[PDB]
């Protein structure tokens, strides 16, 4: 018997291929899940979390902090044009509002 | 009861900064309240019948997640 | 004594409570009128600790959303101060 | 019981993202929902195609129509060829 | 000669208009301009009899729907003519 | 190739949908507003649907597509099947 | 082998009880589906069939017709604060918008 | 091949509520498409609520809520009203 290796070692992915196989075939989206779906959403999801904890370091080295809080997150979606269309019905606690006042209110 | 009275005029004065309002007219407070009290009525019933099929007796933050995702928006930060 | 002329305090207020993240509701109070609320629908309910605050945080958020998109409807009229109308108009284009 | 989460998972990319920076427990659960929540909605909308073909499997193709069908253009086209990479790597292997 | 005061005919067409129910956009147009706007995301493409249909029925209903919605807020400002502006701030408030 | 026809929308047919939606009096500068909304309306409509033609590999676009591709923005349509 | 008798007779409904269980076991909603689900769907929907059809053969009557078009169903449902509610974001061909003009437009 | 459509079911609710009207074959496509809505919406709030508990059969506790939830306060109370009566009369029958 051949020593076990991870099918994300073979595709050099860092999600787990077999929860996400698991999860679809629990979730009765349909009767039969190719090989290949699983591999896929995985590396889309791989991609999408790295594409947002980028702007949120860069953001928490911005402000002086070492560690990620709420806060960062909030204004990291609320700055990008293209995140702000996927992610305009989802709320964030603790996560406040960005500055804004009104050009006619601000004095003479 | 009274308890509706439990929301101060300071709190939502802080909402409305929050906002961005520069100038409040003093009739606002009871439309504020008006306008709550029908979208805590909504949501509550909501929960209460996601806890009453489940036979529970106590509300978890699940069922306010649920009821809130029917509605169309999304909570995150409490489970799920 | 030195006075701030009306309108740099509310400013000063914007920019603190835009600037800051706490919640602004009272716990107490707000845990009260939701058990009064309940009461009519189901007796003797119980709430976990959790629960009394996500309710909080969506209905902080829902009304901050409502007076952003009020203060909007309230310049279209060359006025500053909002009225009841003006929320009444949000919220009848909004279609709730 | 034992609850599954994605946690150590978002660590790690943090860690290759940003090797000195550190996330508290409360982003954590942020992140652990955000991604069921993209989860559900691609399966949802590759469930829906299935249907309206008649075929009884879900494939590599359905994943990436629904791709290009949620998310906005720039953010698609990475997207797919990330995960056309993925696949070819997978399948020399 | 005779003439009518300014507003009774736009009276009168707007009591007719309401009654009535045909389509106000010429066909043959609008299938050019579907062929034309078609091509730019894949050649040789074709489109059966009624899918034109559907679309123009969305697209009248969308702007019947977006003028009724840009008329409330045009009375708003105690004004009747309507402006660009009325347009912006419903599209704005809607949220697209 | 139609090098332009959008302009194919006529000032009558833009009075009229007013009418019927109750408007009394029209500024001189809606119709360009309204043209360029109307266009910006349909791309997004017209993507979807030829993005479901593409994947049933057809070469024909069907209503269905158009119904699905407006079923996915919430504006369903009854009439059509 | 008994003489046969269909479901709706037994039940007393209209509806093909045999079709909706046959639609739900292939919906995949679910790995196993209740005897009682198809006879409560099966009753909901006939009765919000007849509220529609009862409103629409009303509304007939009122411009002496005899045969039901599309403008007497935009009528039907428009017309009622309920069937408003559920079915507030459909759109009717050929069913046009209702008569309403705002009485600061009317001559003084 | 052969279709599928309630234009039948439909005509026989006609004949019931009103017996001397007859109904356009453009009326008989919306009164089709309203059944395939209504019947998605609850099939699936119905499908959200079992899994949710962790249960592998769809019944008419199911059914209830769902109602309880999609239709208005008055619609529900007889449509849940008539559903009970019929489910009563089939399991009795």
């Amino acid at each position: 018997r051949a020593k076990a290796k991870s099918r994300s070692s073979r595709a050099g992915l860092q999600f787990p291929v077999g929860r996400v196989h698991r999860l679809l075939r629990k979730g009765h989206y349909a009767e039969r899940v190719g090989a290949g779906a699983p591999v896929y959403l995985a590396a889309v999801l791989e991609y999408l979390t790295a594409e947002i904890l980028e702007l949120a370091g860069n953001a928490a080295r911005d402000n002086k902090k070492t560690r990620i809080i709420p806060r960062h997150l909030q204004l990291a979606i609320r700055n990008d044009e293209e995140l702000n269309k996927l992610l305009g019905g989802v709320t964030i606690a603790q996560g406040g509002v960005l500055p804004n006042i009104q050009a006619v209110l601000l004095p003479k | 009861r009274d308890n509706i009275q439990g929301i101060t005029k300071p709190a939502i004065r802080r909402l409305a900064r929050r906002g961005g309002v520069k100038r409040i007219s003093g009739l606002i407070y009871e439309e504020t309240r008006g306008v709550l009290k029908v979208f805590l009525e909504n949501v509550i019933r909501d929960a209460v019948t996601y806890t009453e099929h489940a036979k529970r007796k106590t509300v978890t933050a699940m069922d306010v997640v649920y009821a809130l995702k029917r509605q169309g928006r999304t909570l995150y930060g409490f489970g799920g | 004594p030195h006075r701030y002329r009306p309108g740099t305090v509310a400013l000063r207020e914007i920019r603190r409570y835009q600037k800051s993240t706490e919640l602004l509701i009272r716990k107490l109070p707000f845990q009260r009128l939701v058990r009064e609320i309940a009461q009519d629908f189901k007796t003797d309910l119980r709430f976990q600790s959790s629960a009394v605050m996500a309710l909080q945080e969506a209905c902080e958020a829902y009304l901050v959303g409502l007076f952003e998109d009020t203060n909007l409807c309230a310049i279209h009229a060359k006025r500053v101060t909002i009225m009841p109308k003006d929320i009444q108009l949000a919220r009848r284009i909004r279609g709730e | 019981s034992r609850k599954e989460s994605y946690s150590i998972y978002v660590y790690k990319v943090l860690k290759q993202v940003h090797p000195d920076t550190g996330i508290s427990s409360k982003a954590m659960g942020i992140m652990n929902s955000f991604v069921n929540d993209i989860f559900e909605r691609i399966a949802g909308e590759a469930s829906r195609l299935a249907h309206y073909n008649k075929r009884s499997t879900i494939t590599s193709r359905e994943i990436q129509t629904a791709v290009r069908l949620l998310l906005p253009g720039e953010l698609a086209k990475h997207a797919v060829s990330e995960g056309t990479k993925a696949v070819t790597k997978y399948t020399s292997a």
